[PDB]
């Protein structure tokens, strides 16, 4: 599994000024074991259509 | 503006040569030249 | 937890400027007294042809 | 020298100055202090 590039959400202009994305709290969060299992379920369902 | 060793050595040698020719004596053992550590008036700071 | 992974999301523009300034001093040509040898001769037991 | 600082959080970053520390200046700075520690140790051992 590969995460997207971090530079997409936020861009830096100078050393003290940066832009903020709309989903910072969700981007900064980390999954738990059960959430990881649910993600695996999502991908398994996607890869077998019907 | 550089990271080459030979340029930095010549710069330091120029500083010490100048302060020596100026008449005073500057000890290379106490003189400090660092990126990340800052000291003044018995106050010390390391990496913020 | 915060300092667990190394971050690369902030590019060092000063480093790039220093690199370009250093590259600007690269030399391409050479000044020589005698051009390089382009033709050579193999000698054999003959005294008339090489 | 601004006095209006405020602090966000900690971070870890690569060090751009890593290659510079093979310089002669830092080597002599270290070697002065090794001589200074060793001569003091010798004097302390000799007196006692």
């Amino acid at each position: 599994y590969i995460a997207p590039n971090p530079r997409i959400s936020s861009i830096t202009l100078t050393q003290r000024i940066t832009t903020t994305g709309p989903f910072a709290i969700l981007t900064g969060s980390t999954p738990t074991a059960q959430q990881l299992n649910d993600v695996r379920k999502i991908y398994l369902a996607l890869m077998f259509p019907g | 503006h550089t990271t080459d060793t030979k340029v930095f050595d010549k710069v330091a040698a120029s500083i010490f040569d100048t302060v020596a020719k100026c008449g005073h004596e500057a000890s290379p053992s106490k003189t400090m030249m660092t990126p990340y550590s800052v000291e003044k008036t018995q106050t010390h700071a390391k990496q913020g | 937890t915060a300092t667990r992974e190394v971050d690369f999301t902030v590019p060092d523009v000063q480093k790039i400027l220093d690199d370009i300034k250093a590259l600007a001093a690269e030399q391409v040509y050479k000044i020589v007294k005698v051009p390089s040898i382009s033709f050579r001769h193999i000698v054999m037991q003959s005294r008339d042809r090489v | 020298n601004s006095k209006d600082v405020f602090y966000d959080k900690f971070r870890t970053e690569p060090n751009r100055y890593k290659a510079l520390f093979r310089s002669s200046f830092y080597n002599e700075s270290r070697r002065m202090n090794e001589e200074k520690i060793l001569e003091a140790v010798k004097y302390s051992q000799k007196l006692g």
